[PDB]
């Protein structure tokens, strides 16, 4: 999502520069339709997103109930 | 609302009872009726009848009474907050405990 914004700002900023060139008559939606960039858009991630992406993400349990379940497959596997 | 008397009440001096038309009435001598009955007869009087009497005496309002900031600040020492610090605390937890 991160390298996709990445595009879409990307895409932003030439509408923005078409517009500016001509009597900014149209609108991202209609340069869509207008116009079309297929090349363009086709985003491809670098890990450099990734590296970013990694220090915001919170782990989807806590310790607390990860020993809970620990102790669950203890009683019932561990025998 | 603290401000909005100014424009309605006028302190019952500056919109009410403006002036001139305060006595058109005789000097009332046959009876006490003194304050109720000029009431009633201003009430009676006012029969005349009036469509879009639009005004704009307000700085750049229709009909009403900018607040002075300087009034606004006597606002301040009534309105009251809501106080925890269990919720600053509780708050800890919810995003992977800030230890996860």
């Amino acid at each position: 999502l991160n390298a996709m914004s990445r595009i879409a700002r990307m895409v932003e900023k030439k509408v923005s520069q078409h517009n500016e060139l001509t009597g900014e008559n149209i609108s991202t939606r209609r340069w869509f339709d207008k116009i079309a960039t297929k090349e363009d858009t086709k985003v491809v991630v670098k890990m450099e997103d990734f590296l970013k992406a990694q220090e915001q993400l919170t782990p989807s349990v806590s310790r607390a109930e990860l020993n809970h379940y620990e102790a669950v497959r203890a009683n019932f596997e561990g025998a | 609302l603290k401000s909005v008397h100014r424009w309605l009440s006028a302190a019952d001096q500056s919109e009410v009872v403006p002036g001139n038309d305060n006595i058109e009435y005789f000097s009332i001598n046959e009876h006490g009726r003194r304050e109720e009955n000029r009431l009633r007869l201003k009430t009676l009087l006012q029969q005349d009848v009036v469509h879009e009497t639009k005004t704009s005496t307000s700085a750049a309002s229709e009909l009403t009474a900018v607040v002075t900031i300087n009034d606004l600040l006597e606002a301040c020492q009534e309105t009251k907050p809501s106080i925890s610090t269990s919720e600053l605390v509780k708050l800890r937890g919810i995003y992977d405990r800030f230890q996860k």
